[PDB]
C-alpha cells in the first residue's frame, strides 16, 4: 500500500485491533488543565481560558491532587480524572539530560 | 495566584536563636523592629508611635 504507513507493516495489524478498543474507551480525550486553588472541590483553569469548579473522579484519592498541578478533565462535564507530572517548560532543559 | 499559595509558610525547620552563632546586637535589633509590634502591640499604641514597617 505505502499510504498512511509508518511501521514495518507486521506488528501494526495487531495494533489496528488494539486501537479500536482505545477509541471506544474514554481514557482519551482528556482536556489538560491546571489547578489554581484547592477548596476544602477545586478551581480548575482550562487552556482556552474559562474557569470551572469541579468535583472528584472515582479513579483517584483526593490526597494526590496538589497545588498548581496539571490534571486531565473530562471532554464533557468537567471532572478531575488523572493527575499528571508537572512542568511545560521541559523542551529546552529536557534536551540536556545526558 | 497559585504561586502565592506555594510561597506561604510550609514550616521552616526550627533553627532557634541559639544556633545563630554570635551576632547578639543584631538579633536584639530585629526582634525590636519585627516581633514586638505584633505581640506587644498594646505598648506601642499607648506610647503613640507608629509601628516600624520593615
Ligand atoms: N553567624 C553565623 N553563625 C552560624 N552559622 C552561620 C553564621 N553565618 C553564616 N552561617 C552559616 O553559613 C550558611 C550560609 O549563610 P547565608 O546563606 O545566610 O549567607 P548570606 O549572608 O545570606 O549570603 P547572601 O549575600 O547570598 O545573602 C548558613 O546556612 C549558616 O549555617
Amino acid at each position: 500500500g505505502v499510504k498512511e504507513s509508518d511501521t514495518g507493516l507486521a506488528p501494526s495489524h495487531l495494533w489496528d485491533i488494539m486501537g479500536d478498543r482505545q477509541r471506544l474507551g474514554e481514557e482519551h480525550p482528556l482536556q489538560v488543565a491546571r489547578c489554581t486553588k484547592i477548596i476544602k472541590k477545586y478551581v480548575i483553569n482550562l487552556k482556552q481560558i474559562a474557569k470551572f469548579v469541579v468535583g472528584l473522579g472515582e479513579r483517584v484519592s483526593p490526597t494526590d491532587i496538589e497545588e498548581g498541578m496539571r490534571v486531565g478533565v473530562d471532554r464533557s462535564k468537567y471532572n478531575i480524572e488523572l493527575p499528571l507530572p508537572p512542568r511545560i517548560d521541559p523542551s529546552v532543559t529536557m534536551m540536556t539530560v545526558e | 495566584d497559585s504561586r502565592v499559595k506555594a510561597m506561604e509558610v510550609d514550616e521552616k525547620p526550627t533553627e532557634t536563636y541559639s544556633d545563630v552563632g554570635g551576632l547578639d546586637k543584631q538579633i536584639e535589633e530585629l526582634v525590636e523592629a519585627i516581633v514586638l509590634p505584633m505581640k506587644r502591640a498594646d505598648k506601642f499604641k499607648d506610647m503613640g508611635i507608629r509601628a516600624p514597617k520593615g
